[PDB]
């Protein structure tokens, strides 16, 4: 700030963020880590060590003299699960994880990303628990090599942690996956029946009924239903209770929901 | 994002001016409710049915959702 | 990337033609998986069966086909191409027997199939018939033989074979399994096959959905194992 | 493949999920393209119901004329 | 323009050894270093033309 | 727009597809052939991709008649066909003249049949290069033939992966005259310059053409020749 | 071998000389004993004066080292021990125990004399800080050494 | 169109580096992959005098890289790294660094404060088998 006439420097003012980056800060402590999700217990074990152990005793790997290890690369099909897992583990300890949105756009984003992340990592330094989650991706190679080279190269950052999420196998980038930055690779897979049962029951939690439900038949009938698909069938059963101005959902409403939703899945399979 | 009225030379605030004087008049015509009737539409009967389900019933029967325990779109 | 040869069979820069790879990965739309093993006096083939409805009959789904009195075959990939392939093989065996007076060994028959596919892909205008081939047979002073033919005209015979969707895991499991000791006894072969399929699919097998076929020096005749005897084998291996 | 357009999409997307949960206002979006999917993701509660429109069928033409 | 290269390269050979002379061997080695080419080692690309 | 076809010329120079065929050839497994003062030695590498594959099923060094040996580099399936072709060509000559065919004649006839496939669109050329060894009239012969159709003679050569290093090392090492055993030793050691891993007796195929015929060596003699020496 | 010794005489790069010496030793494996053993001694010497002496004992325990155990390796071991303890008198007595072993060979005694002088310099400088005036026989008693050579060394220092 | 833009960029670089207006006390560093395909306008002396090779490591180079990288580390074992040095496997330095880092991380993960070398062969097979099986017919 400058005086009106003498043009002298009265005071400095803080500097903020460009839009969209400002928007992308959100948090959800409600989902307990490895708990309030459906119940993906198979992958539950792996996630905790990679992140918590570095920050709980970095001095150990400094005893062995190794560069700090980093969070894992997540690989899935729908994209639903990765978000919940990151939110849940952030909820357990992290105060406010800052997540960023990833998408496929062609060119001139090297500075747009670089200064963005530099300053966001400063913001992560502001409060130590911060985790800089990166969303699923899918000119390019410039920004990829710039990110890898800079952010981890001038890093020096004592308490900030990283997680990267991507679907499908993308263009060749070993230098990103080389040991110490993206060492641990996970492969989420489509929902098993018995985990599906817990998930759909959790969604059925608020829905009214009279105990007549036969979940085992419902499971045996259809498959391929990710968590969003289960949310869909539960909602459609609610809609089939709205049909004819009924009050309490009946098992046949669940049957009708299964039928219709699985049809709308098969139809327009694109 | 509040609008405000300010002094020309000194930029001190003088009035909040909360009175709505925002944007331009559009869509704010009370001249007529639209005039289309469903009888004017061919074929898309299932689409209007799904639309009535998705909007018309929530607009009047929110309580059916509340006491059923569901949130409408 | 780019597709110099994406449309037909000509050489790209770097000398890798792209239609045969598409043929190779066209093998997985069958959605099956099969394994084959060899013991000192036995040869075993194991595969699973998928029956998605009850209106389907049970004797018109088997993929196990008889080539000749001492030679048996198993199929993967799509269906019709397999039937054409086995028709050709039967014709070849009959012609060999008529011409030469003694029995066809498995080696020459496998080479004949490989040559057919190679000539088939050398020229244009013919789609290279995307199905994999596995054969077993007993002969003298060599014993049990297992061989596999490739849609690109490759063929080789080897101790432990897997094909289908989960080959990268089943073959690795078999590598770990066989290194310690050779599967000497007859029933160890069935043990290893059933265990491999169970572990790779992460599920145990109801007897009605499994097909196995064995040949032994005691009787070279091809034979298909019935339900009761597979029940006995499974309960013996699964105590 | 414009600096206004990202800001406008931000305005839409943020106000989309800032609505009262009681929900008595309604929103109708009727676009002819699904050519891109970056803007306004259709899952996780950002958006809900979808409708397809067919090209006129046999009865459609007779009825329309 | 590579006659300058020959001269400078002979100079640097002299410099690396901490000397002010220039002898003829230095010039010859500079000649070898500046002139450099390569050919098709494949031996099949060459032979298809008679 | 001067590619994808073999019936037209480039705006400046020569055909296009044959270069790609040669590039595909250079990507194959290595092999070496050495002429001696009284014999010929061919060696090649045989690599398994597992421990399941049986080494006794498919061979690489193949005999044509009692005195002519053949080895190749490049892709696999396109090899059996022209081997069989050479067999029957030799048989036809023997029927005609009642005497074994000299090596040069067979080489040129193979070159002709191999060039037959380049003209016209609708056939792709052979992606394999051949080396032929024979003993005739008190003299050894070694020849090389390519997909283009040309053929020519070597004193000692190698092809496949890292053929540049092989050529350098052979020019580095090869003298003018030796005996068969010295040639075998130098061939084995000169192919050591690649093949990441130890060389067991089952991963190498060595064939010889001596005065009394062409013979492939049993694994016993192979492990003997690589044991405690080289 | 000779590339290694030439890099050693430069007295500026005591790590690449280790590389060439070790390669030369590997080449002489079980085919030339009289050269392999002297390569071993030069290797160990290169390890000594980089101030990592315990690695000498680590190396002599190697799989190839047990084949060539002898008397000179003991001499190098004891020299490393004495250098680690920084005991000047122990160093001199250890050299006295081995006269034909390492005292009287080229390109060995020279570096040893250099290291000896540097060590003596460090010992003299370590025991002067407290005092502003001190007689020298007391210093000799502390350092466990004679008096004449101490005077000569201090004179050369202060020139 | 738009090929001439690239060619014009190259011409401007050539003009600027050795043109009418000579400048002194400036330098230029260039780094690329194999340089057989470069435009000979660049490569004439007076413009790009020195041409320098960075080949693959050999036994001596690998020995130096391993000793240097390990010296920083808290390895503390009675095991010989040279066993992995003598391997005839062609390899680059970045892989040597990756091997060392993974071995350290693998050791610490199982709560062992010190490397025990039952994992150097583990990581060595981990990175050496970084290969994909080609389709059988190419061979």
């Amino acid at each position: 700030a400058l005086d009106m006439t003498t043009l002298t420097i009265m005071r400095y003012l803080p500097r903020e963020v460009d839009p969209l980056v400002y928007n992308m800060s959100h948090e959800d402590p409600g989902n307990v880590s490895y708990s309030e999700i459906g119940g993906l217990s198979e992958q539950i074990r792996e996630l905790r060590e990679v992140i918590e152990l570095p920050l709980t005793n970095p001095e150990l790997f400094q005893r062995v003299g190794i560069i700090p290890p980093k969070g894992c690369l997540l690989y899935g099909p729908p994209g639903t699960g990765k978000t919940l897992l990151a939110r849940a583990v952030a909820s357990q300890l992290d105060c406010n994880f800052l997540k960023v949105v990833s998408s496929s756009i062609v060119d001139k984003y090297i500075g747009e990303s670089a200064r963005l992340i530099r300053e966001m990592f400063n913001y992560a330094r502001d409060h130590q628990p911060c985790i800089i989650f990166m969303d699923e991706i899918d000119e390019i190679q410039r920004t990829l090599m710039e990110l890898l080279n800079q952010m981890d190269g001038f890093d020096t950052l004592h308490r900030v942690k990283m997680i990267m999420a991507t679907n499908r196998p993308d263009t060749l980038d070993p230098a990103l996956l080389r040991p110490g930055r993206l060492d641990r690779k996970i492969h989420i897979d489509l929902p098993n029946e018995q985990a599906r049962l817990d998930i759909l029951k959790i969604h059925a939690g608020p829905i009214t009924k009279h105990g007549e439900i036969d979940y085992e038949a419902i499971v045996k009938l259809s498959d391929g239903f990710n968590g969003a698909d289960l949310r869909n069938v539960c909602t459609e059963a609610g809609m089939f209770a709205i049909r004819a101005d009924h009050d309490f959902v009946v098992q046949e409403d669940f049957m009708k929901a299964v039928r219709k939703v699985a049809d709308s899945k098969k139809l327009e399979s694109k | 994002g509040d609008l405000v009225g300010v002094n020309k030379d000194s930029y001190l605030i003088l009035e909040t001016l909360p009175t709505e004087y925002d944007s331009r008049v559009k869509a704010m015509e009370v001249d007529e409710r639209p005039t289309e009737q469903y009888s004017d539409i061919g074929g898309l009967d299932k689409q209007i049915q799904e639309l009535v389900e998705a909007i018309v019933l929530p607009m009047n029967h929110k309580e059916k959702f509340e006491n059923l325990g569901i949130q409408p779109p | 990337s780019a597709g110099f040869d994406r449309h037909i069979t000509i050489f790209s820069p770097e000398g890798r033609l792209y239609q045969v790879e598409y043929a190779f990965k066209a093998i997985n739309q069958g959605g099956l998986t099969s394994v084959a093993v060899r013991g000192k006096d036995c040869a075993v083939i194991v595969t699973q069966k998928k029956v998605p409805d009850k209106l389907l009959d049970s004797s018109t789904v088997t993929h196990l086909f008889k080539i000749t009195e001492n030679i048996g075959c198993v199929m993967t990939g799509m269906t019709a191409d397999s039937r054409s392939q086995v028709q050709r093989a039967r014709y070849e065996a009959a012609n060999w027997k008529y011409k030469y007076g003694y029995e066809i060994p498995v080696d020459m028959l496998c080479k004949r199939i490989a040559d057919i596919s190679q000539v088939y892909t050398q020229n244009a205008e013919m789609r290279p018939l995307g199905c994999c081939m596995i054969l077993i047979g007993i002969d003298e002073e060599q014993g049990p033989q297992v061989y596999k033919c490739d849609p690109a005209g490759y063929y080789c015979g080897f101790k432990a074979t897997a094909a289908g969707v989960k080959q990268t895991e089943s073959t690795s499991f078999l590598e770990k399994k066989v290194k310690k000791k050779f599967d000497w006894t007859f029933e160890q072969t069935v043990e290893t096959a059933i265990t491999c399929l169970s572990t790779v699919l992460s599920i145990d097998f109801k007897p009605s959905e499994i097909e196995v076929g064995v040949v032994t020096v005691e009787n070279p005749k091809f034979r298909i194992l019935t339900e009761a005897e597979i029940d006995a084998h499974l309960v013996a291996l699964a105590e | 493949k414009d600096r206004e357009v990202q800001r406008t999409m931000l305005e839409l997307l943020n106000q989309l999920d800032g609505f009262q949960p009681n929900t008595q206002v309604k929103v109708i979006a009727a676009t002819n393209r699904v050519d891109i999917l970056d803007p306004a993701l259709l899952r996780s509660g950002r958006l809900d119901r979808k409708i397809e429109f067919p090209m006129p069928n046999e009865e459609a033409r007779a009825r329309i004329m | 323009a590579e006659v300058k290269g020959v001269c400078t390269e002979a100079g640097m050979y002299a410099l690396r050894e901490r000397r002010v002379h220039v002898t003829q061997e230095d010039f010859e080695m500079a000649v070898a270093k500046v002139m450099q080419k390569d050919s098709e080692k494949n031996m099949s690309i060459k032979k298809l033309w008679k | 727009g001067y590619s994808f076809s073999l019936t037209t010329f480039s705006p400046s120079g020569k055909l296009v597809q044959i270069e790609y065929a040669l590039a595909a050839v250079a990507g194959g497994a290595p092999s070496v052939g050495i002429k001696a003062a009284n014999g010929v030695v061919l060696a090649t590498e045989k690599k398994q991709k597992s421990i399941l594959y049986d080494e006794r099923s498919v061979h690489k060094v193949e005999p044509i008649t009692k005195h002519i040996g053949l080895v190749y580099s490049g892709m696999g399936p396109d090899y059996r066909v022209l081997v069989h072709r050479a067999r029957k060509l030799a048989q036809q000559y023997y029927l005609v003249y009642q005497e074994p065919i000299p090596t040069a004649q067979l080489v040129q006839r193979v070159a002709s049949v191999m060039q037959e496939y380049t003209q016209s669109g609708g056939v792709r050329p052979f992606g394999v290069s051949l080396l032929i060894c024979g003993w005739n009239e008190g003299r050894p012969y070694l020849f090389q033939s390519d997909p283009s159709g040309a053929y020519f003679a070597w004193k000692a050569t190698a092809m496949g992966k890292n053929y540049v290093n092989g050529k350098t090392f052979l020019e580095k090492r090869y003298n003018e005259d030796l005996e068969l055993e010295d040639a075998i030793h130098t061939a084995i050691l000169t192919l050591k310059e690649s093949f990441e891993g130890q060389m067991t007796e089952d991963n190498i195929e060595v064939g010889i053409c001596n005065e009394a015929g062409f013979r492939r060596l049993t694994p016993t003699e192979v492990k003997d020749y690589l044991a405690a020496i080289a | 071998m000779q590339s290694g010794i030439i890099h050693a005489a430069e007295e500026k790069d005591w790590k690449t000389a280790y590389s060439y010496f070790y390669e030369a030793f590997e080449g002489y494996d079980s085919i030339d004993s009289p050269k392999a053993i002297t390569s071993l001694k030069y290797m160990l010497l290169c390890k000594i004066m980089l101030n990592t002496p315990e690695d000498v004992q680590a190396l002599v325990s190697g799989k190839l080292a047990l084949r060539y155990a002898g008397r000179q390796t003991e001499a190098l071991k004891c020299v490393a021990q004495a250098s680690k303890n920084r005991s000047l008198a122990d160093f001199e007595k250890a050299l006295t125990d081995y006269r034909a072993e390492l005292r009287d060979d080229p390109i060995i005694s020279t570096h040893l004399a250099k290291l000896y002088d540097n060590l003596l310099e460090q010992n003299l400088i370590r025991v002067i800080e407290p005092f502003s005036r001190v007689q020298i026989e007391h210093i000799s008693s502390l350092i466990k050494l004679s008096k004449a050579d101490v005077e000569r060394k201090l004179s050369q220092m202060i020139l | 169109g738009a090929d001439r833009e690239v060619q014009r960029i190259l011409l401007e670089l050539l003009n600027q580096m050795d043109g009418f207006d000579q400048n002194v006390n400036v330098k230029v560093i260039m780094a690329t992959n194999r340089a057989d395909t470069l435009d000979p306008a660049l490569l004439r002396p007076g413009r790009l005098d020195r041409k320098i090779e960075f080949p693959l490591p050999d036994r001596r180079q690998k020995r130096l890289i391993f000793s240097t990288i390990t010296s920083k580390m808290n390895l503390s074992e009675e095991v010989d790294l040279e066993d992995y040095v003598a391997r005839p496997d062609k390899i680059s330095g970045a892989d040597i660094n990756s091997i060392c880092q993974e071995s350290g991380m693998l050791a610490v993960r199982e709560n062992r404060y010190i490397v025990l070398a039952k994992d150097f062969e583990k990581a060595y097979k981990t990175v050496i088998k970084k290969d994909e099986q080609e389709h059988e017919f190419y061979k």
